[PDB]
């Protein structure tokens, strides 16, 4: 999900026009840079199906989920990206031990003070208190 | 860490311009990271060689 | 684009090549797609190499591809200077009308 | 060289300040190479005395 | 000794854990599964 940032360069890059969404304008502009010459027909309803508005003003999560349609990110990388958002209960990308007891309480598998503690030292190798994505993927190893 | 046995080189590796290296000596690299066994295994799985 | 390289003892040891996507400005082609148009968007935002400084102005004009091969072919043809040194590892010149003082 | 004893100034240099400046000398290598980016800074130390 | 260590908790964490409580599972097999290696591992 968040490795979609790198996109912004492409959105600012599309969206010639300048409003923060695309223009038709724009769009043949680009298309006669190209050289290519699709119809008026087929772009209009190309923006339609695409934009969430549809009212020409093609917004990010247009794209934002037509790329998410074609990734089908691997089943388990997924898994392995939602325990850790529903963890972070702030979800900044971030394991507390006060997050790690109140997920555990709130889905029933709790265990003793000390147990979360040893937990969390299990997965920091760093020494620093803070729990990442690749020791969360270490610990889910096994 | 792997082979835990010393071999002969195979090659020549020659400088063709003024070039600043570290180098790390086996047998302390082997204590600190049987020291750091936590940090050894994200070592060797994180780690590859160029050649 | 291919290039060997000579050597100073005039020589040929090395093959240099390079390489650029011109997806954007040739026919469209998908195998497996979410759509049509997600693909165009998608092939269009990895051909952000020709997007960029080497055709940035094409927006502002039509038909660029009179001109956009050139202007990427012209980047790689510069490359005759560096294939100059022919492996050879040597000593930086000077300029001349400036005498070494020792 | 000339003057400097680089050895000397180490070797006057206390055990800790040591650790700092041979952190620092190899920082390069240490931000740069992924495969130290999860290190602890006990074994970080301990490599840049090694390095 | 540099051996042992202490548990301890702060005043402002649980001060936060309270309040999220008080703010306040099939699918999750795989962490549960995980959950009970380290049951097993602390047994």
């Amino acid at each position: 999900e968040e490795q979609i940032a790198e996109f912004k360069e492409a959105f600012s890059l599309f969206d010639k026009d300048g409003d923060g969404t695309i223009t038709t304008k724009e769009l043949g502009t680009v298309m006669r840079s190209l050289g290519q010459n699709p119809t008026e027909a087929e772009l209009q309803d190309m923006i339609n199906e695409v934009d969430a508005d549809g009212n020409g003003t093609i917004d990010f999560p247009e794209f934002l989920t037509m790329m998410a349609r074609k990734m089908k990110d691997t089943d388990s990388e997924e898994e392995i990206r939602e325990a850790f958002r529903v963890f972070d209960k702030d979800g900044n990308g971030y394991i507390s031990a006060a997050e790690l007891r109140h997920v555990m309480t709130n889905l029933g598998e709790k265990l003793t003070d000390e147990e979360v503690d040893e937990m969390i030292r299990e997965a920091d190798i760093d020494g620093d208190g803070q729990v990442n994505y690749e020791e969360f993927v270490q610990m889910m190893t096994a | 860490w792997k082979e835990a046995t010393l071999a002969q080189s195979c090659a020549n590796v020659r400088a063709l311009t003024y070039c600043d290296l570290h180098v790390i000596k086996r047998d302390a690299l082997q204590k600190v990271l049987e020291f750091y066994t936590a940090f050894s295994h994200s070592f060797s799985r994180n780690l590859i060689l160029t050649y | 684009k291919i290039a060997p390289i000579r050597n100073e003892q005039d020589k040929v040891v090395l093959f240099l090549c390079t390489f650029s996507d011109i997806t954007a400005f040739k026919q469209p082609i998908e195998d497996d797609s979410c759509k049509g148009w997600g693909k165009f968007a998608r092939l269009t935002r990895a051909l952000t190499s020709s997007r960029g400084v080497l055709q940035q102005l094409a927006p502002s004009v039509q038909k660029g591809e009179n001109v956009h091969k050139h202007s990427r072919l012209a980047e790689v043809l510069q490359l005759g200077s560096d294939i100059l040194p022919q492996y050879k590892q040597e000593a930086p010149k000077t300029p001349p009308h400036i005498i070494l003082h020792y | 060289s000339r003057g400097i004893d680089t050895e000397k100034v180490l070797q006057i240099c206390p055990k800790d300040m040591r650790a700092d400046i041979c952190v620092h000398l190899n920082r390069k290598v240490f931000k740069e190479h992924p495969a130290f980016r999860l290190a602890s800074d006990g074994c970080l130390r301990a490599l840049a005395m090694e390095f | 000794n540099l051996r042992k260590r202490i548990v301890f908790r702060k005043i402002s964490d649980v001060k936060r854990e309270e309040e999220e409580r008080m703010k306040r599972l099939p699918p999750d097999h795989p962490v549960r599964r995980l959950f009970q290696r380290f049951r097993q591992q602390k047994e």
